[PDB]
């Protein structure tokens, strides 16, 4: 506190009223956890799956490059 | 190829008994074949390998990439 400014440094501050604000902090917890879950749901599915499928079977094509059969 | 590979078979005791006029009554004969084909760059869609694969009762594919990597037999 200073004569013209009050600064409150809080570890965890929520704007709601009652003492039961864990019941409203849980909403943010659940939302952020769901986002972090769906992210890893997209990292594997999109990136690591397709980018190995593309590199899987290239060699079978390059060896028959010059064949006249 | 067909009239060559089709001779490899197993015959019943009645056939061998008839063939030897009663000398070998008890047993049954057989003949097993292991034809060998070579393919060009793993191209099993060529003419002769396609014909031969259709006749036999199976196959055993040997791979070059597996052979170099140490897996012997391949």
């Amino acid at each position: 506190v200073q004569p013209h400014v009050v600064t409150v440094l809080a570890d965890t501050a929520i704007r709601a009223d009652n003492l039961d604000e864990a019941a409203i902090l849980e909403a943010r917890k659940n939302a952020e956890q769901l986002l972090a879950n769906q992210k890893s749901d997209l990292d594997s599915a999109a990136a690591l799956a397709a980018l190995a499928e593309t590199a899987a079977q290239l060699e079978t094509i390059r060896k028959i490059k010059n064949r006249a059969q | 190829h067909s009239r060559l590979l089709e001779r490899a078979s197993r015959v019943s005791a009645e056939y061998v008994e008839k063939f030897t006029n009663g000398a070998v009554t008890g047993k049954t004969g057989s003949l097993t074949a292991l034809p060998i084909i070579e393919t060009q760059a793993g191209d099993v869609s060529a003419f002769v390998p396609t014909n031969v694969i259709s006749i036999t009762d199976g196959q055993i594919f040997l791979e070059t990439s597996l052979f170099n990597a140490g897996i012997r037999p391949a």
